[PDB]
């Protein structure tokens, strides 16, 4: 899993390396970053349900086919809504997972891979998700590092699905 | 392989909940503690070969029965990869110290060790022996006072052990 | 795989293996970390020697007169590798450890032993090690600049899902090597064509409770029985019995004349 | 087999009976009733509380993480079997009732009690059950996957000595082992010690005299060694055992138990007798040639 | 199975040695930390129904799935299971509490409990959960300061923590 | 291993119970012993060797033949010297852990658990171990709780011995 | 299990075969030397316990890591485990002696013998050193010249050795 540490670590043990003064200064990059991924974390949990439901409601805004037509991939019915909230929850909860972790580890092993198959046989839109993910870069009210750890992990995703 | 934070997050994600307001406190006392954890890998891997050599000797004088002629670590060839092997647990502690987290030792260094000695016919028991010997050197060396910023690093101490235990259980 | 059984299968290292490719331009710690990776890759982990270490044909591949792939050859044709896996092997354990080091995955069908003995019969131990690494799967996974790593855990193109199940016997842990030769623990399922249970990692272990003897341990033996007393319903089966009673099941075992394929703690 | 005189022995619940075997992939209504099998086998009958189950070994069997045999072997190591079994009862005893448990036949000799006996106080009971469940004789009949069972039928390998021994241990359906008549005492010392068997005495509600038991000293002897000649003119004589013997009363009545060998001549005289005493015919058994 | 006492026996007889001075005293301090360890066993005893019976409504108001037709825990028979389960594992707990050593908990109970689920389909991480919700409960009764002496008990609160993750870990 | 804590939970456990005052009372019991048996364990490892030696001359008084025949088995040339001071050590040490334990646990299985097979195997006088056991009692020096849980464990083996 | 007759009967009648006038003349051959075969049998047996216990001695005196503290063979119970095994091993053999057929001595010791000692830690390698300790002495027992009658027992000799053989290489 995409995390300071354990890269520091898999790189040197496929070298058969001890652990030398650039792992060192790997450590203490983590170590300067944590304290604000973990604030960042922190309010970003205790808003998990305003910033979901928002995402929601922006995705049903900018593509209001969804709420409109039938169909098992759309959210007309209440089931569909459902399903969105459900998988923006998982976006904004994995995303917390990253800057617990410091890295995209977390988004790499439950999300990204293999989302494209997923999208594809449901025929769910990557851009839904992208409007849902810009949401919540413009409201998560973060600043300095915290700002800017998460919007990496964000983009990342967004990166990723476009 | 997971570190100090990503084990707690692979839990989390399992319950599909968010890290709780304690879950973050504590991974928060984790980094307060980050110094005096990269300062106990520094001090083991600057000692790497004093403490494996140290240890080896010691080793071979409680059981000299290993070096004698037949014996499991007679012949050069032997005797190389018995340094090999103590080597190879320390680097794989220090990894443990430096993750914070024991699965780098479950899933590379311990991952069928005992399968393997027994299938080679390398005393388990003087394995760990001889494990148990680099820890009580390597604890010494990470709690020693000189030259460097005074403080406690009981937690630490007591984390490394376990690591060498694990080690040395694994063997057994 | 995933965590939640890589973790319980004791794979997880191999899940995050990253393919190593040797680039343009390379410097010479990467050729070093190349020439490391290969040995370990294709000599199944065995502590190397210095005295084994080929000389030669690193210079060269440091010096890019050779491929990666021509590297990984010259080792498999070194007599250390011989020395290793075929001088003191029978064939079929030589052929699933060409197989393991070479492209990473265990044998699929009797038929590729069957190949393998014959070119092995016809052109010697050169032609059949070349077969592997001039085959098109060596080709399509490796190519000449990328270490041969292994395959077996994931779901191949064109593989059969038995190789899968198989992959557990010739891959046993990460701190283990393919030193003591031996049998292949795979010629009867090769031969008859049929799986056997995966018992790797955590999954051999079984519920003790207060059913498992004086030292608390439970073995499972694999027997292959038949009716020759009470009816037997299949002609495999497992028993699992305390440190106490393993004389006595054996015992049993052998009066019924069954063959015991396996024993290991549960 | 037993066919006529089955219903009144007990064994006809028995032929009608199965064995109760798990097969692979049982269902869980098959452990159910291999887990009550079990119960009522090895454990003599006796009425089992909510609070005495064995839930965990219950458990292990329902998950195949034991085979059957391994249950048995789980249930017979049990404080519970060994509180019911073992900690009341002389050895010889608790010999005897590892044997209908366990193998569902009574002892056959004196070297079986020998080697328990040794078993036990060498290596203790535990060693001493497995010893049972390992035998020849229980993999040979039930094997891992079958309940024990009464064996009351004739088998390869069998003595006569066991089937009347049965019923000094077996004493009907509605009953166990710790409610017979004989309540802790061997059944089987004197019969093992001497290699000597007794008249079957067949349950009650379906036999009168089902009380019958010897005394310890004062018995009469089986066969009529002399013959006729004390009785004079008499073709061939009986041994007639009586039990609930009370009408005179004391001390004209002392023990409500007795046996007789009698003339054929006298047997009309003899059931009158015993009628009048208040007696029940236990058993009737020719005692010369 | 290893009490704290026959823990460090064992491991001294693998290596031919007697005791030490230093493994002497720490087991002495052990002893007077029995008192402790025994209301610790007996607080949690005493409440051992209210324990499980609380944890599984609070785990299963948290995961209404479990209990949805169709669910794990619906059906009497598997929800008597579930709350078996949880007694089954706190019982061992305090068991490993009482001797000192994990290898009860560990040998008896957890050695091939979460193959037993993986098959079954029981949710692990479920267990863990419940498991979880145990703990702190049993935590808070041993630590009460109700109705006993007076005294510092974190050091045998801490270990009865590390038998309760244990456990979490092992079906997780 | 016979001790009183793992009997204990090893008892409740076949009865599927938690445990309860009789068990909590097996503790205390063994509570009330530790101390002095860990005093006991002290005192007879400081004092290893001298016990040791002294064992091993007061089985060579008594049985004089075994430093003078010949044989694998006896003690007449260095070889034979010290597997006897070997064996006896052992017994000594496995003691010190009885004590340690509280329990006969660790001579039954260490020692005690086909020791006849080892006696007649290698034709060793069970007679010649109790008179190194004998010398032990005798010379340890312990009072009370600790002299009399040294000698039940030394008489444990002296009459497994006979 | 079959004897050195029903080995050939069972290859016949595979075949639908009756015994061709040369196996039934190997087999008179082999009645032949049924005396032969009678004496090493009761030789080997009337020796059981030098050949085990001298072997025992010198396996380890020449690998006294085996018996020292940590050791697979220390301890009486492991001690006895392994002479107990050693005197199985020597037991199928002369079985297999006996028959003229190794199938008692595969079917019934060797099976899954080697499984079973990796299972359990045993060092295969070192049963075998013990197995062939046996061999050596056993060979020499037979062929003593003394108070028997004279005469070549070197096929018989020859065929002891090999099921010696399959013992040790089963094993390891
Ligand atoms: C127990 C392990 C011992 C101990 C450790 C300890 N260290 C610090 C503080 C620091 N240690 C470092 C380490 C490094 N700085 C570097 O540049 C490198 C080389 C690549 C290393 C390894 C640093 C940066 C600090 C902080 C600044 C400082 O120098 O103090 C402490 C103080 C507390 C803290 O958390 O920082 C402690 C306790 N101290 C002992 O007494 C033990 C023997
Ligand atoms: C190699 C094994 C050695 C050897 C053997 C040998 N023995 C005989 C002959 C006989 N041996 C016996 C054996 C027994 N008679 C008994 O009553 C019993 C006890 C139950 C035994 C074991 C017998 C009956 C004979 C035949 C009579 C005789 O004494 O000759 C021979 C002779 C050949 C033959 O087959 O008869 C031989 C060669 N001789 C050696 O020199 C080897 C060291
Ligand atoms: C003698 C020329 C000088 C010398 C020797 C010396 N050697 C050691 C220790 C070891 N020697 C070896 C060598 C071998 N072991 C083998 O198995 C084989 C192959 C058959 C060889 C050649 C080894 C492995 C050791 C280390 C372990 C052991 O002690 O057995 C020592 C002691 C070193 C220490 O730190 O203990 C010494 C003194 N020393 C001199 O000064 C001589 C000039
Ligand atoms: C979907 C209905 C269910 C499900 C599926 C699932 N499968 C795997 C992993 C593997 N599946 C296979 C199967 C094959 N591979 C082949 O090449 C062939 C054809 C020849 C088959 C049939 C294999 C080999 C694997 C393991 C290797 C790999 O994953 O690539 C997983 C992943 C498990 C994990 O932990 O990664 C899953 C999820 N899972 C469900 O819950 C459904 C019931
Ligand atoms: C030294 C204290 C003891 C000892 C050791 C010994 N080990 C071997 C052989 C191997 N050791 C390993 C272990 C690892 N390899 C890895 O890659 C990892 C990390 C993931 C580990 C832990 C392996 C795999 C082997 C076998 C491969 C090889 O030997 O090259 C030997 C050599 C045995 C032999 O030559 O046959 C020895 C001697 N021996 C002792 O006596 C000490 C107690
Ligand atoms: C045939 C000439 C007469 C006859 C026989 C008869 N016998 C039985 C039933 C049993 N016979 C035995 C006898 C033995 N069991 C032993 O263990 C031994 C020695 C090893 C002996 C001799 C037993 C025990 C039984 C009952 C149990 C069983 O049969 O399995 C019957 C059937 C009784 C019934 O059906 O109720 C019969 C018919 N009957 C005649 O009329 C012939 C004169
Ligand atoms: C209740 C109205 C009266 C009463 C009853 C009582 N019975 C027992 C014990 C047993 N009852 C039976 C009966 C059966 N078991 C069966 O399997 C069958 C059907 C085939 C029947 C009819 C048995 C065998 C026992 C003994 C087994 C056991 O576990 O007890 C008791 C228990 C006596 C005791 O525990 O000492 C009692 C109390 N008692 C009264 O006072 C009521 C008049
Ligand atoms: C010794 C002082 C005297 C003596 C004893 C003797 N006893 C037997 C045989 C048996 N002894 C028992 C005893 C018990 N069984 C139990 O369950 C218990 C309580 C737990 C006891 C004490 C039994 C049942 C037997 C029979 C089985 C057996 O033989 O072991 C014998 C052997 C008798 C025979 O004929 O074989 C002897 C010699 N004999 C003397 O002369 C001494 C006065
Ligand atoms: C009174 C405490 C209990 C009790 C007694 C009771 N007994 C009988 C009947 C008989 N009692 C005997 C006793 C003996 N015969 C002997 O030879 C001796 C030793 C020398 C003794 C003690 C006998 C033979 C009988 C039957 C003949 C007779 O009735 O006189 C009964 C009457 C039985 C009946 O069914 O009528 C009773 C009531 N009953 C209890 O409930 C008390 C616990
Ligand atoms: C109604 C008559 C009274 C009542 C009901 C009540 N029940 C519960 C809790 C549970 N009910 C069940 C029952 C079942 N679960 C099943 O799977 C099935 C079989 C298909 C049945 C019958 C269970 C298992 C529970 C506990 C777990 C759960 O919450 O689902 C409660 C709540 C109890 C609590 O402590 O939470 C209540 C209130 N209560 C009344 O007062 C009514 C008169
Ligand atoms: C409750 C929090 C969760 C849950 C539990 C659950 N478990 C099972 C089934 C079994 N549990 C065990 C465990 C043990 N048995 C033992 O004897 C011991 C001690 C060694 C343990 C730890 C076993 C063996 C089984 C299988 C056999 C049995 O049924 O007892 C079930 C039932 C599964 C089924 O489908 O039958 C359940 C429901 N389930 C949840 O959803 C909760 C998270
Ligand atoms: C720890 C979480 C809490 C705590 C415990 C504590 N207990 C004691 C002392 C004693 N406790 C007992 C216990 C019992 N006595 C009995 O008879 C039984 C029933 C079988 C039990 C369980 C005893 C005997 C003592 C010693 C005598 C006394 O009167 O105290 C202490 C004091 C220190 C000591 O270990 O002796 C402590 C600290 N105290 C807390 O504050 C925690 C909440
Ligand atoms: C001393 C009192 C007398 C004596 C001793 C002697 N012992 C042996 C050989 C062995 N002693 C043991 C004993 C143990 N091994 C264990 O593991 C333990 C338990 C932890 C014990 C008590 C064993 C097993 C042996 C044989 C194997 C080995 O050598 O280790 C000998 C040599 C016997 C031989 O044939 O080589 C001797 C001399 N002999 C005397 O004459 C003393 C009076
Ligand atoms: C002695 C030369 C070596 C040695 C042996 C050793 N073996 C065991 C344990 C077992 N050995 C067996 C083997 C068999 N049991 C049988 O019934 C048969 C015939 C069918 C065989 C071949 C078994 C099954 C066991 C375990 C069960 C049991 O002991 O009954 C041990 C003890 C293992 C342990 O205590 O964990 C030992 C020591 N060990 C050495 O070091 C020698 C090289």
């Amino acid at each position: 899993m995409k995390t300071p540490l354990t890269e520091a670590v898999s790189t040197a043990d496929s070298q058969g390396r001890f652990l030398s003064s650039t792992e060192l200064q790997i450590a203490f990059g983590r170590l300067r970053q944590a304290n604000a991924g973990l604030q960042a974390a922190k309010a970003l949990t205790d808003n998990a349900q305003s910033l979901v439901n928002g995402a929601a409601q922006a995705v049903y805004n900018k593509f209001p086919y969804t709420t409109q037509t039938q169909g098992n991939n759309f959210a007309a019915d209440q089931r569909g809504k459902d399903k969105c909230a459900r998988d923006i929850g998982y976006y904004l909860r994995i995303v917390t997972y990253c800057l617990v972790a410091g890295g995209t580890g977390p988004l790499d092993e439950y999300l990204i891979a293999g989302i494209d198959e997923i999208n594809r046989t449901f025929d769910l839109s990557p851009s839904w998700y992208v409007e849902a993910l810009k949401y919540i870069k413009a409201n998560h009210g973060l600043s300095g590092d915290a700002r800017d750890e998460a919007n990496s992990y964000l983009d990342y995703a967004i990166n990723a699905l476009s | 392989m997971f570190d100090v934070f990503t084990r707690v997050v692979s839990q989390a994600d399992a319950r599909g909940e968010y890290l709780s307001g304690s879950q973050l406190d504590a991974l928060s006392a984790t980094v307060a503690e980050g110094n005096k954890r990269i300062d106990s890998v520094n001090r083991i891997t600057g000692n790497a070969s004093a403490i494996v050599s140290n240890a080896a000797r010691a080793l071979f004088a409680e059981q000299p029965q290993l070096i004698q002629p037949g014996g499991n670590a007679y012949t050069s060839r032997r005797m190389a990869a018995c340094l090999r092997d103590m080597e190879i647990i320390l680097r794989y502690v220090t990894y443990a110290t430096f993750t914070g987290d024991a699965s780098v030792l479950e899933d590379r260094c311990l991952n069928g060790l005992r399968e393997t000695y027994v299938a080679l016919g390398v005393p388990g028991a003087s394995v760990a022996a001889g494990v148990q010997k680099m820890k009580e050197a390597a604890l010494d060396i990470v709690n020693d006072p000189n030259g460097i910023t005074r403080g406690d690093c009981s937690a630490i101490v007591a984390e490394i052990a376990g690591y060498f235990d694990r080690a040395a259980a694994a063997v057994a | 795989t995933s965590l939640v059984s890589a973790q319980r299968l004791g794979i997880v290292a191999v899940d995050e293996a990253i393919p190593l490719e040797l680039r343009s331009r390379s410097t010479e710690e990467e050729v070093d970390a190349v020439i490391l990776a290969v040995y370990r890759q294709v000599l199944g982990n065995d502590h190397l020697m210095s005295q084994e270490r080929l000389t030669s044909a690193e210079s060269l591949l440091r010096g890019r007169e050779i491929s990666v792939r021509d590297f990984v050859r010259a080792v498999a044709l070194s007599e250390v590798y011989r020395q290793k896996f075929f001088h003191s092997n029978p064939q079929n354990r030589f052929i699933e450890l060409n197989y393991k080091h070479l492209l990473g995955r265990a044998p699929y069908d009797q038929s590729e032993i069957a190949f393998h003995t014959d070119l092995y019969h016809q052109g010697g131990y050169e032609a059949e090690i070349n077969s592997y690494i001039d085959s098109v799967e060596y080709t399509e996974n490796f190519g000449d600049w990328v270490v041969p790593y292994f395959r077996g855990f994931a779901t191949q193109r064109n593989q059969k899902t038995v190789g899968f199940s198989r992959s557990f016997q010739v891959y046993r842990g990460y701190a283990t090597s393919d030193r003591s030769g031996s049998r292949s623990r795979l010629t009867r399922e090769l031969a008859r064509n049929t799986a056997s249970p995966v018992y790797a990692g955590s999954t051999a272990e079984s519920l003790r409770g207060t059913s498992a003897g004086s030292r608390n341990q439970m073995y499972r033996l694999q027997v292959i029985q038949g009716a020759a007393g009470t009816r037997v319903r299949r002609g495999k089966a497992e028993y699992l019995v305390s440190y106490d009673n393993l004389s006595a099941k054996l015992q049993q075992i052998n009066r019924q004349g069954d063959t015991v394929t396996m024993i290991s703690l549960a | 087999a037993i066919t006529t005189a089955a219903s009144r022995l007990g064994v006809a619940p028995y032929n009608e009976s199965r064995p109760v075997e798990l097969r692979p992939d049982f269902s869980l209504d098959d452990a159910k009733m291999v887990i009550r099998a079990v119960y009522r086998q090895v454990l003599g009958n006796d009425y089992i509380m909510d609070s005495e189950r064995l839930k965990g070994a219950e458990s292990l069997l329902t998950n195949g993480s034991i085979s059957v045999r391994e249950f048995v072997r789980t249930v017979a190591k049990s404080e519970l079997y060994k509180k019911k079994f073992l900690y009341n009862n002389f050895q010889t005893r608790v010999i005897e009732l590892n044997y209908k448990h366990l193998l569902g036949r009574a002892p056959f000799s004196e070297d079986e009690v020998i080697f328990h006996l040794d078993l036990y106080e060498n290596q203790g009971f535990d060693a001493d059950i497995d010893s049972y469940i390992d035998s020849v004789e229980y993999q040979e009949n039930f094997g891992e996957n079958i309940v024990p069972y009464y064996r009351f039928n004739n088998q390869v390998g069998d003595r006569t000595v066991g089937f009347t021994r049965m019923f000094r241990l077996y004493r009907g359906y509605a009953n166990s082992d710790r409610s017979q008549l004989e309540r802790s005492s061997s059944r089987l010392a004197t019969e093992l010690g001497q290699n000597t068997v007794s008249a079957i005495v067949g349950p009650s509600g379906s036999n009168a005299g089902w009380a019958y038991r010897p005394s310890r000293a004062g018995n009469t002897p089986a066969k009529a060694l002399g013959g006729t000649v004390p009785f004079g003119q008499a073709s061939k004589l009986f041994r007639v055992e009586i039990t609930a013997i009370s009408a005179p009363g004391y001390p004209k009545v002392r023990r409500s138990n007795k046996a007789v060998i009698v003339p054929f001549e006298q047997l009309n005289q003899t059931l009158q007798q015993i009628n009048r005493l208040g007696g029940k015919v236990a058993s009737i058994t020719p005692a010369s040639l």
